[PDB]
């Protein structure tokens, strides 16, 4: 109910004499909670993809296993205004937070409306037998304009697709043959006609031609979902550093908690972290700045109730020792601690109750009684 | 407990640009997407159109350049600016906040919001008609007073009909947007034909944002 | 980090006042004289002491592995002036000794001229750096550099120090003490247990030095000595270096 | 792209029954589906996740199954607390998540002669220029029923709007009530105004006209 009544259930008591009793011990809880993590985001086979003269073509898709980095689509997104961004299987609010086992990027530059035809379920075409999704692809596909670098005058003849498949094609299929297709009785093996043409026809990117026959590059990305060790998980992400304040941090996978102050230590410029005498973390850099930083423990101390005794009186006072009254009425710091509930006063009497360092406290008439 | 305010409002014309707001309290507000679904009287959900945290932002090929979103992490809520609306835009707005399995990819959108109405027309004055059951050729002891509320803009409308005394027959029919641009519901009571000479049923309507207390009944 | 402390650990140092393997594998003779080219097999126990001491090349590969023919992996730790070349890759091996040529050190050819490239195999894991562990261009003109680069092979990552310090004229050996930073950490899973050298001159030759520090074709320093676990105790300046060490054993 | 056929409209069910709501897609979703329930005046809910995973506060044996393009919502037990319209969310269809079109659930009951009353607009309206002739159709369980202007022997409808009431919670009834939107000329004129109520519940078909 009181300091006085802590005395009270403590001591088991209910007449408590006169003197200084040690309770409970104060301890600051830490409120926030850091999480500043290095080892970030990093160079990626990503880039370099996005931006380039020519991808790859319609029956000459190109591959590239994306591993050993850090995956962070991010990037992606800061781009220009695309015109199809569509993800089958994979949440796309989730590829920062997902670990993927591989991701392999086609890219391929097809007209205006194969746009749409190019989906998981969806036949036609140039989805049917040049480039065709499975009915479990989950990815992404990502399409745009470029009716800028990829609309050369005259007609980009450059760009072909492969027609008139003997069968159907199957997933992730590469089609490279130019061995000359004829409808049927009809003898054609390395001349053309009529009947028979080549497996492979050029691409009209004019600026007169209206919408849907405009060039339009589109990258697939199949990332596989599987149990085995991932290889380009998300980014870690990491919280501000806030200084003079017991919190939680996680700099550089040391958990710990305590005050994060700024010291003027000179870490070498391979050595991070830091103890002391006892083998204690005392000093880190920081992830992103190599800042030194100074971490010390978090306040704590214990609780005195200076009762002058329940007989005389029921006023009492605590003290809190090693507190420079910052963590947490007249309030007086001490040579000991934080004493909250009793005013310094310039005499001098004898000792009545000891405080500690030369301060002592007793139950004196002011005018009033305190 | 988690509950998502979207007092934002709006009574802009065809033509104008309003602000709406989405806040929300009792979770993560960066460790969340935030959705705006739409929710048209007699249809289904039309579209999402959400944000995310990393600079993710998605739209509809049908709603695109029209709409912009803009996630603010300082106090905690969103808001959505729009350009000049078409005539097709007029519905119910919500936002709901979309999560999934914490290493999936199965979104469920548990945490719903509250609902804001977008109209966007002209507003006029209310007209009350009396409906006078004086032909008896129906059933017998089953009479219809009416009074007929046609011509109005707000949608919020009551017609009281003598509350207190009205014994449970005021009928709320829903108001149906003529081609022109205003509301027209209805409001019946069910009393016997005997009923027709006891007292005065009065349908003393309480249209508040006209403020124009109808009289003169049937 | 540790600040005037004295702080000691058990790890795979190297003993005081230990034998050291000096090899001396020069080629140089003035009357044209027939000498023969050191370079021994040495097994691998977990430790090493490279301390050779160049100016230009001398000495650039620390190849390791066990059965390094055509069924381990390696290491190709080739530092030549670009970059570094660490690959883990399964490569075909030579039993030749040398990169490409101890003579033929004109620039018209290859910067490095790998001759050693027999057949490419399917690789593992590669790691290209491009802070080059060899960092002298010659510009003192009489004095040259240490090239301490102890090494070891733990059951995780792979360690390597290395560090610079000042080998001026002196009699036989700088006697002082001098510590080792760690540089790189990358992983590594082959049970090594023997090492080969190798030597190669640079094709950017400087102006003859008929002085003995001068020409360093015939000015090689091999050294190699075996790491043994001991207890080291360690005495940390107010800058956070190490000042001198103790044996314990 | 992947559209979702949900149930019609109109499914009737009383309180302990056997609902099964079917969402079938075009393609193969596997097992990519959310339910959800939006009941009349207040924001919908979340009943099935994952089309397979409850995932909280719905514990009113609501259970759901899938494989490929299956889904189907079997309501082993009703509650007079669970009425409304359900929606299905094809997660493997878009980032744009295209909902369903809605299944509402009604109840059942008996069926009662649909009381029509028809009435002329009001003196003074006629006065005005406008005027709005209502025929009121209350008390009726099969909701299918149109109406028919007969004007003069003659369907000259296209103006007349009608709606629905909501589901009354002791009667169960719904109430219809349309409006004849027409000028002043064309009802000073005409004068048979028979409204044909073709209703399933009744026999024949009254037709309620008024002469002036």
């Amino acid at each position: 109910l009181d300091p006085l009544s802590e005395t009270k259930c403590t001591l088991k008591s209910f007449t408590v004499e006169k003197g200084i009793y040690q309770t409970s011990n104060f301890r600051v809880q830490p409120t926030e909670s850091i999480v500043r993590f290095p080892n970030i985001t990093n160079l990626c086979p990503f880039h370099e993809v996005f931006n380039a003269t020519t991808f790859a073509s319609v029956y000459a898709w190109n591959r590239k296993r994306i591993s050993n980095c850090v995956a962070d689509y991010s990037v992606i997104y800061n781009f220009a205004p695309f015109f199809a961004f569509k993800c089958y299987g994979v949440s796309p609010t989730k590829l920062n937070d997902l670990c993927f086992t591989n991701v392999y990027a086609d890219s391929f530059v097809i007209r205006g409306n194969e746009v749409s035809q190019i989906a998981p379920g969806q036949t036609g075409n140039i989805a049917d037998y040049n480039y065709k999704l499975p009915d479990d692809f989950t990815g992404c596909v990502i399409a745009w304009n470029s009716n800028k670098l990829d609309s050369k005058p005259s007609g980009n003849y450059n760009y072909l697709y492969r027609l008139f498949r003997k069968s159907k094609l199957k997933p992730f299929e590469r089609d490279i043959s130019t061995e000359i297709y004829q409808a049927g009785n009809k003898p054609c093996n390395g001349v053309a006609g009529s009947n028979c043409y080549s497996p492979l026809q050029s691409y009209g990117f004019r600026p007169t031609y209206g919408v849907g026959h405009q060039p339009y590059r589109v990258v697939v990305l199949s990332f596989e979902l599987l149990h085995a060790p991932a290889t380009v998980c998300g980014p870690k992400k990491s919280t501000n550093l806030v200084k003079n304040k017991c919190v939680n941090f996680n700099f550089n996978g040391l958990t710990g908690t305590g005050v994060l102050t700024e010291s003027n230590k000179k870490f070498l410029p391979f050595q991070q972290f830091g103890r002391d005498i006892a083998d204690t973390t005392d000093a880190v850099r920081d992830p992103q700045t190599l800042e030194i930083l100074d971490i010390t423990p978090c306040s704590f101390g214990g609780v005195s109730v200076i009762t002058p005794g329940t007989n005389t009186s029921n006023q009492v006072a605590v003290l809190y020792q090693g507190v420079n009254c910052t963590e947490v009425s007249n309030v007086f710091q001490t040579r000991a601690g934080c004493l909250i509930g009793a005013e310094y006063v310039n005499n001098s009497y004898e000792c009545d109750i000891p405080i500690g360092a030369g301060i002592c406290a007793s139950y004196q008439t002011q005018t009033s009684q305190s | 407990e988690v509950r998502l305010v979207e007092s934002g409002g709006g009574l802009v014309q065809p033509g104008g640009s309003l602000r709406l707001s989405c806040a929300a309290s009792g979770f993560t507000f960066r460790n969340y997407d935030i959705h705006w679904v739409r929710q048209t009287t007699g249809k289904g959900l039309e579209w999402v159109s959400a944000v995310g945290t990393s600079g993710d932002t998605y739209y509809l090929d049908s709603v695109k350049g029209r709409f912009t979103i803009s996630r603010e992490d300082a106090k905690k809520s969103v808001y959505l600016q729009m350009n000049s609306l078409r005539a097709g835009d007029t519905a119910m707005y919500y936002c709901v906040r979309g999560d999934a399995s914490p290493d999936n990819i199965y979104y469920y959108m548990d945490v719903w919001g509250t609902g804001t109405r977008v109209i966007v027309s002209s507003t006029k004055g209310p007209s009350v008609f009396p409906l006078a059951p004086s032909s008896k050729s129906t059933s017998g002891g089953t009479a219809a007073l009416g009074c007929l509320v046609k011509d109005y803009f707000p949608e919020p409308v009551t017609v009281s009909w003598n509350s207190g005394a009205l014994t449970s027959g005021v009928h709320t029919f829903p108001a149906v947007l003529q081609s022109s641009g205003l509301y027209s519901l209805s409001s019946v009571v069910t009393v016997p034909s005997s009923s027709l000479g006891t007292q005065t049923y009065i349908c003393n309507v309480n249209h508040k944002p006209s403020n124009t207390k109808v009289d003169k009944k049937v | 980090f540790r600040s005037s402390v004295l702080h000691s650990t058990q790890d795979l140092f190297l003993p005081f006042f230990s034998n050291v393997t000096w090899f001396h594998a020069i080629h140089v003779s003035g009357t044209n004289g027939t000498k023969r080219f050191d370079n021994p097999v040495l097994p691998f126990n977990d430790g090493v002491y490279f301390a050779s001491t160049e100016k230009s090349n001398i000495i650039r590969g620390w190849i390791f592995g066990t059965t390094l023919d055509s069924k381990t992996q390696s290491l190709l730790i080739v530092n030549n002036a670009t970059n570094v070349v660490i690959k883990v890759c399964e490569f075909q091996f030579c039993n030749d000794p040398f990169l490409d040529v101890y003579q033929k050190n004109n620039k018209s050819w290859m910067e490095s001229e790998f001759r050693v490239y027999s057949s490419a195999n399917n690789c593992t894991f590669e790691y290209v750096s491009q802070p080059f562990l060899m960092d002298l261009e010659g510009k003192e003109g009489n004095f040259k550099n240490l090239r301490e680069f102890v090494f070891k092979n733990i059951d995780g990552y792979f360690k390597i120090y290395s560090k610079h310090t000042p080998i001026n004229l002196e009699r036989d050996l700088p006697q002082g003490f001098s510590a080792l930073e760690p540089l790189v950490d990358l992983p590594i899973g082959i049970n090594i247990t023997r090492f080969q050298t190798l030597l190669a001159l640079h094709r950017s030759y400087l102006t003859p030095g008929d002085s003995s520090s001068g020409w360093t074709a015939g000015a090689a320093a091999y050294y190699v000595g075996y790491l043994q676990p001991r207890t080291f105790l360690l005495k940390y300046n107010e800058n956070g270096t190490i000042t001198d060490a103790v044996d314990c054993a | 792209d992947i559209q979702v056929t949900q149930s019609p409209s109109p499914l009737s069910a009383s309180v302990g029954d056997r609902v099964t709501i079917t969402c079938r897609a075009s393609q193969t979703i596997g097992k990519y589906l959310n339910w959800y329930h939006q009941i009349p005046g207040k924001a919908p809910k979340l009943l099935i996740s994952a089309a397979s995973t409850l995932h909280s506060g719905v514990p009113s044996r609501f259970s759901g199954r899938g494989s490929g393009t299956d889904f189907t919502l079997t309501i082993s037990s009703l509650q007079p607390e669970d009425f409304g319209t359900y929606y299905c969310q094809q997660s493997y269809s878009s980032p744009p998540w295209t909902f369903g079109q809605g299944t509402k659930v009604e109840i059942k009951r008996t069926v009662a002669a649909p009381s029509v009353f028809i009435f002329p607009p009001s003196d003074e309206q006629l006065k005005s220029g406008t005027a709005s002739v209502v025929c009121l159709l209350n008390n009726f369980y099969p909701r299918e029923a149109k109406v028919q202007w007969k004007v003069d022997n003659a369907l000259q409808s296209g103006n007349s709007q009608e709606s629905v009431t909501e589901q009354d919670s002791k009667d169960s009834t719904y109430s219809l009530s349309s409006t004849l939107t027409l000028s002043k000329a064309d009802y000073e004129k005409h004068k048979v105004y028979a409204c044909e109520v073709t209703h399933q519940g009744l026999s024949s078909p009254v037709t309620k006209s008024f002469n002036r």
